[PDB]
RNA sequence: UGGUAUU
């Protein structure tokens, strides 16, 4: 019978949820929908070849996976490596079972991961410490870098129960030590408890002859693994220049 | 930014070719202008846009240059070309500035 | 075309006078005006410029946050409310008019100036 | 098979193309990869989708405010400092705090500060007094890439209020980038202080 | 009239006897027709409105290739000679230099044609703009029994500007070759065109620089070399000069 | 075509 002659046609009425005109700028899906001030609402064609690339950088975790020197310095450690600087030297007068380096590894010592500890609140992932010994071809030593995870007891500890790697200097001079993700929760704080106690003991002293140095330089540099994740963006604790 | 002129005092005889140079720190793309100011009188626009001539300005005056090195040239001095010459500039920032001035005076 | 500034005088340091510049002989509101000053026997510092509508004012860093160039198109008068004067504000103040067809500021006509002594 | 290079015996000079890394194996552990959220928080689109405070400005008169926008060196925005270049849209979030009036926002990448005289033609958004608005700015720059370190990397922002009297009004700006294209990684900046 | 000749001929063939026509005529367009010639080479048009017929020698051969190969190089030599391997710089590395000392620094576009000795100098004078990809070989030779390493980094133009504010530990975020001198004596490093504009000015350092830093100081034993040279060789992978300019003129191809 | 919101 009657159709739209039964009721007076009216335009749809909707209810408006709480806080109309509230700006949510914490959610990416709230800000991708923003109204454009572009003339026709159009987009530009980007040029990546001008930056010498074939594509844009699409994940930040790839920069956490680049090595960066643990506390760089311009001079080798003068505390006998019992300081944060990951640029110590290994003399030939250091007898076995004496540390040439030892520090409680924090995440902000690496300059790449110093920006993710000031951007993200939590993280999870393995840490790859690399120790590059810059010795000559006639030197022959043996270091044993170990890592006690979540250990902040900064004193000389035997590394027999550690997660160590025995490094033999030769023609491959960079020795990686993978430390798995070890913590009591699913994601640890980036600026909380320290990662662990790294120590580099001499296992067999550094030998030399008259045609080679009796003291070689080492550079500790680390990154996160390929299982690295950073969670929950948060404010910075220090500004950058 | 600040632009410095090159001679601050020129002394030349009536009939000589004088050159005042103005040199800016960063490029302004022909956006210079030259003034003549007789002592005790207000400035008069000579050359706008680095080389164009304002109406009723003699053809003795001829500005040139672009970028960071502009120069006003008077082909032959006459006795009324002894004045101070400033180079005002225009730039993107709207930080209009003038040169130090270049007194052109009689060579006795 | 003739600009005539007025309002110069003597004020004590930290004073506050306001120069005027009644203009005639051209359609005032279609040109930007500026106030370029000349300290005794030296330079030509540009103090500030105001666009034709008065919808944009530019100040030199030296006088920024002190002076306030205004204009009242109705009665063809350009103003320069100068506050907190120093002894670096002792200058002859010329009221320049912006040039014609150009996309840059060049000063066409100028006033005869009004001295300000601090 | 597992070679000794995958047990952590490498030479740093034998790192071939940049960003090419492999995981190492120990007897009792290898890379795990555990997702504890349904989306990644390190995806480039996602991380810069969240806004960050830029500046605040008190309008004591009707004059246009030109503010050069750039990448921050604090907040979560500072991860852009790991790149040299940038191409993309940027969102500007303006909180206009006024009792009456409107604020005319417009964005340009044009360095000439005399194109804001007639502000209307740069694309104006009028924000009612006491409201806030997110506007997405397109990539209208002459350079095909913006340098991140430049002071006007993200262009300029012009805000001209429609003042009621001389009653001051404030405005906080927050920027965020929708779909940013970042290129060419560069060194981390050192924290403030240092030297 | 083009039928003028052919009316005289018809008349003369209607008057012909057994000795044939006594007249013949033909009408035609002149041998100096009104035509316009236009010739174009590179950045050049030549509009002529009164051309003459062009002439060439007797039975000419315009292939310019020598069949006896008296210069027995490829004919592409001389067009690929502005992109050969040249010595860009050379420095010395004292044994007293510390751990972040900057040995060399090569201003990348302009150092390939900064001096007459560089074979790309001649072509670089006629063009204002360039776009190019480099190949660097940085060579450091030390004797066996000397330690120390170097970091060969390619810093692009934004990194040059802000270098003082960056961490040296993360300097390996750039295309680098961290070279242990006890092993390698050469770090190859191919770099493409990296800039914020499509073309850079020829006479500029606007594709950054290629610095060589001391990663770890030389650990020389007594009675061994103290100085060690660090040579930087470069070669252009591709070269693409574009904006014609007056010889060696400083033409700005940027907006301020 | 009350298609008497539009179609």
């Amino acid at each position: 019978l009657t159709a739209s002659t039964k009721y007076k046609w009216t335009r749809t009425k909707v209810d408006i949820a709480e806080g109309p005109g509230t700006m949510n700028m914490a959610n990416v899906l709230s800000t991708t929908g923003a109204q454009s001030v572009a003339l026709v609402g159009e987009r530009a064609f980007y040029d990546p070849r001008t930056a010498g690339s074939k594509s844009r950088f699409d994940d930040m975790i790839k920069i956490a996976q680049l090595f960066s020197v643990m506390s760089d310095n311009t001079t080798p450690s003068s505390s006998s490596g019992i300081d944060k600087y990951g640029y110590f030297d290994w003399a030939a007068t250091v007898a076995p079972q004496n540390m040439v380096h030892r520090n409680v590894v924090t995440l902000d010592q690496f300059p790449n991961l110093n920006l993710f500890m000031n951007t993200y609140s939590y993280f999870r992932g393995s840490l790859i410490i690399r120790l590059s010994i810059y010795a000559s071809t006639f030197n022959r030593g043996r270091l044993r870098m170990g890592f006690f995870p979540n250990c902040t007891h900064d004193t000389q500890l035997e590394l027999d129960n550690a997660i160590y790697t025995i490094c033999d200097i030769g023609s491959d001079n960079s020795f990686e030590l993978t430390i798995p993700y070890s913590f009591s929760t699913w994601m640890r704080k980036t600026h909380g408890h320290q990662l662990g106690l790294f120590q580099v003991e001499v296992l067999n002293r550094l030998t030399y002859n008259s045609s080679s140095p009796n003291k070689v330089h080492c550079i500790v540099q680390g990154r996160l693994g390929d299982d690295a994740k950073f969670f929950c963006p948060t404010g910075s604790l220090v500004s950058f220049q | 930014i600040q632009m410095t002129q090159s001679p601050s005092t020129l002394s030349a005889s009536v009939g000589d070719r004088v050159t005042i140079t103005c040199r800016t720190s960063q490029s302004i793309s022909n956006w210079l202008a030259w003034y003549q100011q007789k002592p005790g009188k207000a400035p008069k626009l000579l050359i706008y846009q680095a080389s164009t001539l304002e109406n009723g300005v003699p053809s003795r005056f001829t500005g040139s240059g672009s970028g960071t090195e502009f120069s006003l040239t008077i082909s032959s001095l006459q006795p009324d070309d002894f004045a101070t010459y400033y180079c005002q500039q225009y730039n993107n920032y709207m930080a209009l500035t003038f040169g130090g001035g270049t007194k052109v005076e009689i060579k006795r | 075309v003739q600009l005539l500034e007025s309002g110069g005088g003597l004020v004590q340091p930290g004073g506050s006078l306001r120069l005027s510049c009644a203009a005639s002989g051209f359609t005032f509101s279609s040109y930007a005006m500026s106030w370029v000053r000349q300290a005794p026997g030296k330079g030509l510092e540009w103090v500030s410029a105001i666009s034709g509508g008065g919808d944009s004012r530019y100040y030199a860093d030296s006088v920024k946050g002190r002076f306030t160039i205004s204009r009242d198109n109705s009665k063809n008068t350009l103003y320069l409310q100068m506050n907190s004067l120093g002894a670096e504000d002792t200058a002859l103040y010329y009221c320049a008019k912006r040039l014609g067809r150009v996309a840059e500021y060049y000063f066409d006509y100028w006033g005869q100036g009004t001295l300000v002594t601090v | 098979s597992i070679s000794p290079n995958e047990l952590g015996l490498t030479s740093a000079q034998d790192d071939g193309p940049l960003g090419n890394e492999k995981p190492n194996y120990f007897l009792n552990f290898r890379t795990m990869n555990v997702d504890i959220f349904t989306v990644s928080h390190t995806k480039v689109d996602n991380i810069f989708g969240r806004a960050w405070y830029v500046t605040s400005h008190d309008f004591n008169n009707g004059d246009t405010w030109r503010q050069k926008l750039t990448f921050p060196k604090e907040g979560h925005g500072m991860l852009s400092q790991f790149f040299a270049y940038f191409t993309g849209e940027i969102n500007i979030h303006i909180l206009y705090m006024a009792k009456q009036g409107f604020l005319r926002v417009a964005h340009t990448y044009d360095t000439e500060d005399n194109r804001k005289t007639f502000l209307s033609s740069n694309g104006v958004i009028t924000i009612p007094a006491g409201e806030q608005m997110t506007l997405s700015v397109p990539f209208y720059s002459n350079k095909p890439l913006r340098t991140v370190r430049h002071d006007s990397a993200l262009g300029f922002l012009m805000c001209r209020p429609s003042m009621h009297g001389t009653t001051r009004t404030t405005v906080e700006v927050y920027v965020s980038l929708r779909c940013p294209n970042f290129f060419f990684p560069v060194p981390a900046p050192k924290p403030t202080g240092s030297r | 009239n083009e039928v003028g000749g052919e009316i005289i001929t018809k008349v003369a063939d209607d008057a012909s006897n057994l000795l044939g026509p006594n007249s013949f005529a033909t009408t035609a367009q002149p041998e100096n027709k009104d035509v316009v010639q236009a010739t174009t080479t590179v950045n050049t048009t030549n509009l002529t409105q009164h051309p003459s017929a062009p002439t060439i020698p007797f039975t000419p051969d315009f292939k310019n290739v020598d069949n006896f190969h008296s210069m027995a190089y490829d004919i592409t030599t001389g067009d690929k000679n502005p992109s050969k391997l040249i010595r860009l710089d050379t420095a010395s590395w004292q044994t007293s230099y510390s751990r972040q000392y900057e040995i060399t620094t090569v201003e990348l576009p302009k150092s390939f044609w900064d001096d007459t000795r560089k074979p790309a100098y001649g072509q670089a004078k006629y063009f204002a703009a360039v776009r190019c990809g480099f190949h660097f070989q940085v060579q450091v030779n030390v004797n066996q029994g000397t330690a120390g390493s170097a970091l060969v980094v390619y810093e692009p133009k934004p990194v040059i500007d802000s270098r003082q504010y960056l961490e040296f530990g993360s300097l390996t975020n750039l295309p680098h070759v961290l070279m242990n001198l006890a092993e390698t004596t050469q770090a190859d490093l191919c770099i493409p065109y990296v800039a914020d504009t499509n073309y850079v000015k020829t006479d500029s350092s606007d594709l950054g620089q290629l610095r060589v830093y001391v990663w770890t100081p030389l650990s020389v034993p007594t009675g061994a070399s103290n100085e060690v040279d660090v040579t930087v060789m470069g070669s252009l992978l591709q070269l693409d000069f574009q904006n014609p300019r007056p010889y060696g003129e400083d033409v700005e191809i940027y907006d301020n």
